[PDB]
């Protein structure tokens, strides 16, 4: 810490410790189904753009790793979460969406974006999470004569809210002659086909959607990956999994009056205090291990080689991971004496070091 | 907003005013001395029982090297402030049992041995006014483990890096560094803090006194009783206004609450974001891969080490001006009590 | 049928999130219905339907299954798909579709596009029920509260917070709405939320007893 | 600017002890000024005769 | 005309706020103490003011230096007449000199420069690819107006901290010299000192 | 070099600003020096411990 080979007289703060962590907590809710992505991602033909299709997931096991073998896409574009961490991190909702839209506008399915998709066909949050997934469909999705089972809207006389959906075809009013009816002037059907062609360029081509929305929240958790659940131990400084997020820190029976629709419980700092088993219904409190200061007491090198360890602010009389109890720490090394001099090293409160004869040893005085 | 009461004071070139009678007034006044003694842990209030955290925060140098050593050096100079204002004196005298001193009462500014900590009447209500925010100088983790009632803000400081360091001299040695002053004072005069203490009667050392102040000797020697009557009902009236009125210690009371609130503050500040995805750090860890995580924890690396230099320049400033204050008690301290002062409205 | 007015009398407060906080003093920001506001009585002898201002809040000072049922959507009969509650003694059917509906929609006691149907317990077991409707990005969240009362006359004095129901992801547009009645002098009260900032006060159980506005008065800008 | 201020939100309490700060100073400059001049307890005035 | 300086630091939320006092309070404080100070001498300081003859006053302050006071009764008419003409020549010094009063210039020009440079930092980029905060929203989607916005706010925050830290030291500075100032005023107007050049 | 620049305006301006604060304690002793300079060398001090 002083990056010296020679120390002076004095005390010096030096470092810090810690109890380290025993053993390992995995807590997930026992859940054995498995879940439909493989009834998501084959079909003969996916909705269109204006009637994108929502499916509700839930109450399953979800292994990410066979979302590889089912499409062979490219574009595995998540945004606030990685890929490759899907499995390991718990929620409690997925929505897949499905549809087809054309190879120029897959970098409108994206949060913040403004075109045509995204301003009246399908919106994306602002504070949108999951992932994007797209693929070409050129052997499926394409015929020469021209596919015109595919629409999207032109345009309407408002922007589209995220996650909404319209189905409704009225005919397109732009002046004061209303259209009664008749696609006439100024009367246009927003409905517009979109004429997919094998013979078309790169930028043309059919591309499926598959649109997977995350529901991070407070809610109990339903859906997630697979992780074996241990036992739980409690009065121990372990590492704990419950439901998604780590840490580490000694797990008590708690005494909090949790209402039947919470889950979670947070401190000053945001951090999570308190927390419910997802098996039984039971609360945990969350505090960390034992820790503080170290501060080392020695003469000059030129004087000895002996030190005296303070432990600063614990009660190692009950728990330390010549014994001397103060009221500022704890003191080991250094023998306690009936006597009083002036204060050579300082300690604490009135409690004084030195090195004197009465053999040489550290004393520790009033 | 009115300046004062208006006078017209009759000046003329043969006229003059002199007194006639007098009053002995005991006024009050009180001065900061030290603060309180803080230490930060970067790893445990940054990142917090984190190991990519921590390779990520070794990259950025010897800012938490400096941080703590401006907070060692704070925590050396307040301990400085105290022994350079109350160990003054270099033997610690004695009171008589008698308790007479030319009719003087000093009974409530010296102590009593009927209570453990020797502190006197007036020390008693000054303790008892000064509402303290019980701060970390007793270890307190053994009631931060036990989780009773609700958590508490010094559980939280105290699990985020941020301790209180006790003072080196208690309050019963501050009270014996008081009491002897007070003994010397009494006995002595002003001839205890040239040298040895030269014994004298107290009616003889307050004649002195008026010698000094350019009155005439035998006026206490023929007032005397009704000098020492108007001495006890100041000293009963100061008594009085301390125990009704509370908002006259408002200096040590506005040390203690700035002390706490720039604590609190910084406890606070550990719940932004900066920019980043979230403010809790495994979130980010077990959310993303390495480098997007990376980027996550270098933007909160910054924000909490802004926050903590912010903290340690604000007590570098507050420690400078309890150090000047300091320094006015230490001269008051040579020239009031150690002597008589001729300095106008010291 | 009449209409009358109340002021809100510092009601209609709810949980922003399913978090546990305890003795701390929270600040939010949401939509929120604003302290001493001016909502509106209206009594059910007798009907266009109402407004949905980015919220809407409900009390009902009666008891049983007189009260029951909520409409939502832009339109009616078809042309556009609406959100709709059917509750009774047994069920909530929550289902988002166009269906039949005649001029006075009320459910008598003795489609082509459709999608989303629900099924969950009854919301029901000197008898206010508090309601809060909204609808962001797409979500549905109900809000509600059961308390009592010692005089019928009007809002009570004091706090009850309200604690969420249900999540739906409806994702329609919803901007008119029309109540529901059971036909064999229904009275109830209509509020709309605002986004406001509130400073919610949290006791040691963890429970809201005190809250304050941000932008009713000067004090209340020098309590934030 | 709307934007800013909500991604201002986000670095917390930077500018309320930044306010404190300069509430403190303000305040002590007057304490200053009280501190010197205000010394004497009542107006007086001298007398017409120069 | 031009738009002027102090129109740029109201429009960016920098305000002057006005003194507590005014300079015909702070006029009248000093009017008392000559008023007491001349009349009275060292008596109205101590307690209730006590009236003199102010030739009786001066023999008392050279009574007090060492001097016996015949001396001042004994030339008087030279001491006033060396009184007024030392005044005199502090009025011309006045009249002629601008030189002596640099310290309350230099406590002007730091408190107008600081605002100057703060309202200067307004016009960098710090990174990023405007400092006109309107075009970076016009010109960028969402997220990457949101970094340069972030970059932006950044640079804002670190010149606002630096600026109140400078502040918070001359406060510091302003303090001990007021300190100093009322410690003057107590012992060199309410009594005399016998400290040297104090 | 945008990082680079960020750390070494930031080390530049701590180290600025600690020797601003220590400028200010030299200052304070050197005020306290040149009065006992002024009272104690070219005059006779009747001060306690002073
Ligand atoms: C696609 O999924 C269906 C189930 O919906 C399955 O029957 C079919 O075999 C899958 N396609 C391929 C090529 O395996
Ligand atoms: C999960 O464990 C809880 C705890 O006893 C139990 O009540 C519940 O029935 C279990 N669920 C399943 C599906 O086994
Ligand atoms: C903590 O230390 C105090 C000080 O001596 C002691 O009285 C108390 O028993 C200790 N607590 C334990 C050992 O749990
Ligand atoms: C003294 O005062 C009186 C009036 O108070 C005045 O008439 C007289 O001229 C004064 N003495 C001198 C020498 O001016
Ligand atoms: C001094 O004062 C106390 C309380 O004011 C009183 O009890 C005591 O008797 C007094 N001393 C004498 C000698 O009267
Ligand atoms: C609500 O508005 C109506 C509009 O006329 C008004 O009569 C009534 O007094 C208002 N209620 C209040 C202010 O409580
Ligand atoms: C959809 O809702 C918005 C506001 O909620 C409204 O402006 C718009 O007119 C609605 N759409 C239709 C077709 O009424
Ligand atoms: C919190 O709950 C306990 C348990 O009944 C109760 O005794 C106490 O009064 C409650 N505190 C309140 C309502 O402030």
């Amino acid at each position: 810490t002083l990056k010296s080979f020679t120390v002076e007289k004095g005390i010096y703060q030096t470092s810090n410790f810690r109890v380290q962590p025993t053993e390992s907590i995995v807590r997930f809710p026992n859940i054995t189904n498995l879940c439909p992505f493989h009834e998501v991602f084959n079909a003969t033909t996916f909705a269109s753009v204006y009637a994108w299709n929502r499916k509700r997931i839930s109450n399953c096991v979800a292994d990410y790793s066979v979302i590889y073998n089912f499409a062979p896409f490219f574009a595995f574009k998540c945004y606030g979460v990685s890929p490759t961490k899907l499995n390991d991190l718990c929620f409690t909702n997925v929505y897949a969406d499905s549809f087809v839209i054309r190879g120029n506008e897959v970098s409108q399915i994206a949060p913040g974006q403004t075109g045509n998709i995204a301003d009246y066909n399908y919106k994306l949050p602002d504070d949108f999470t999951g992932c994007v997934i797209a693929w070409n469909s050129n052997k499926l999705d394409s015929k020469p004569s021209g596919n015109y089972n595919y629409l999207y809207r032109l345009l309407r006389k408002s922007k589209l809210k995220p996650f909404e959906r319209d189905i409704s075809t009225e005919i397109y009013q732009a002046g004061n002659k209303p259209c009664n009816g008749v696609a006439g002037p100024n009367c246009y059907s927003p409905l517009q086909s979109y004429g997919f062609r094998p013979t078309y360029g790169v930028g043309h081509q059919p591309y499926r959607v598959v649109v997977l929305s995350f529901e991070l929240l407070h809610a109990p958790a339903t859906v997630c990956g697979p992780k074996k659940s241990t036992n739980l131990v409690k009065n121990k400084c372990v590492n704990f999994n419950f439901n998604g997020l780590t840490g580490t820190g000694v797990l008590t029976e708690s005494n909090k009056k949790f209402l039947p629709f919470q889950q979670f419980g947070r401190d000053i700092a945001d951090t999570t205090d308190a927390v419910r088993d997802p098996q039984t219904l039971e609360i945990l409190d969350i505090t960390p291990c034992s820790f503080g200061g170290v501060s080392v007491i020695t003469p000059g090198t030129n004087t000895s080689n002996q030190v005296a360890v303070l432990y600063q602010g614990v009660n190692c009389t009950e728990v330390p991971v010549n014994v001397f109890q103060t009221r500022a720490g704890c003191l080991i090394g250094a023998e306690y004496v009936n006597n009083s001099y002036e204060c050579d090293i300082p300690i604490g409160a009135g409690i004084c070091a030195s090195y004197q004869t009465q053999s040489q040893s550290i004393i520790a005085y009033t | 907003m009115s300046l004062g009461a208006e006078n017209s004071v009759a000046y003329s070139n043969n006229s003059i005013a002199i007194p006639t009678n007098f009053t002995i007034s005991v006024t009050t006044e009180i001065l900061p001395v030290s603060m309180t003694k803080t230490s930060v842990d970067c790893t445990m209030y940054i990142c917090g029982d984190s190991t990519e955290c921590s390779n990520l925060l070794l990259q950025y140098g010897s800012f938490c090297t400096q941080l703590k050593r401006a907070l060692t050096g704070i925590a050396v100079e307040q301990d400085k402030n105290t022994q350079e204002v109350f160990a003054q004196v270099k033997q610690i005298y004695k009171t008589p049992p008698i308790k007479y001193f030319g009719g003087f009462n000093f009974s409530q500014i010296l102590p009593d041995p009927s209570k453990p900590s020797k502190r006197s009447f007036i020390e008693d209500l000054l303790f008892n006014k000064v509402t303290l925010a019980d701060a970390g100088f007793i270890k307190q983790y053994g009631d931060c483990l036990g989780d009773i009632a609700a958590r508490d803000l010094i559980c939280a400081q105290k699990f985020n890096g941020l301790t209180v360091l006790p003072p080196l001299l208690t309050d019963e040695m501050i009270a014996q560094y008081t009491s002897a002053l007070l003994a010397g004072t009494i006995t002595s005069g002003w001839t205890f803090g040239a040298g040895a203490a030269l014994q004298i009667p107290f009616a003889m050392q307050m004649a002195y006194r008026f010698n000094g102040i350019g009155v005439t000797q035998n006026v206490l020697y023929e007032n005397q009783k009704l000098i020492a009557n108007q001495f006890n009902s100041a000293i009963g009236k100061i008594q009085d206004s301390l125990s009704s009125t509370a908002s006259a210690l408002g200096k040590l009371q506005d040390v203690v609450n700035h002390n706490a609130q720039a604590l609190n503050t910084l406890v606070k500040q550990l719940s932004s974001k900066f920019g980043a995805i979230s403010s809790v750090l495994n979130d980010i860890l077990s959310r993303l891969d390495k480098v997007e995580a990376e980027v996550q924890i270098d933007r909160l690396i910054t924000g909490r080490l802004q926050s903590l230099q912010t903290y340690v320049t604000q007590q570098l400033i507050r420690a400078a001006e309890i150090r000047a204050s300091a320094n006015l008690a230490a001269t008051k301290m040579s020239e009031c009590v150690l002597g008589q002062s001729k300095r106008v409205d010291f | 049928r009449t209409q009358s007015y109340t002021n809100s009398f510092t009601r209609g407060v709810y949980y922003p999130d399913k978090v546990f906080r305890s003795s701390v003093l929270h600040s939010t920001h949401d939509l929120f219905l604003p302290f001493f506001s001016n909502v509106t009585w209206f009594h059910a002898i007798h009907n266009p339907a109402l407004p949905f201002n980015d919220g809407v809040y409900f009390a009902s000072t009666e008891k049983s299954n007189i009260i029951r049922g909520w409409i939502f959507g832009t339109t009616l009969d078809s042309k556009t798909q609406s959100l709709l509650i059917v509750n009774n003694a047994t069920n909530v059917v929550i289902k988002v579709c166009e269906f039949q509906f005649c001029n006075d929609p009320f459910l008598d006691v003795y489609a082509n596009n459709c999608t989303f149907e629900y099924v969950s317990q009854p919301f029901l077991m000197k008898n206010l029920r508090e309601f809060v409707f909204k609808n962001i990005d797409g979500y549905f969240k109900i809000y509600s509260k059961h308390t009592p009362i010692n005089l019928e006359r009007d809002l009570p004095q004091g706090f009850s917070a309200l604690e969420p129901l249900v999540d739906l992801p409806i994702g329609i547009n919803i901007t008119r709405f029309q109540t529901l009645l059971a036909l064999h002098a229904a009275a109830y009260y209509v509020g709309y939320l605002q986004p406001r900032t509130f400073l919610l006060k949290y006791n040691e159980n963890g429970t809201i007893t005190d809250a304050v506005d941000c932008a009713l008065d000067p004090l209340s800008e020098t309590k934030c």
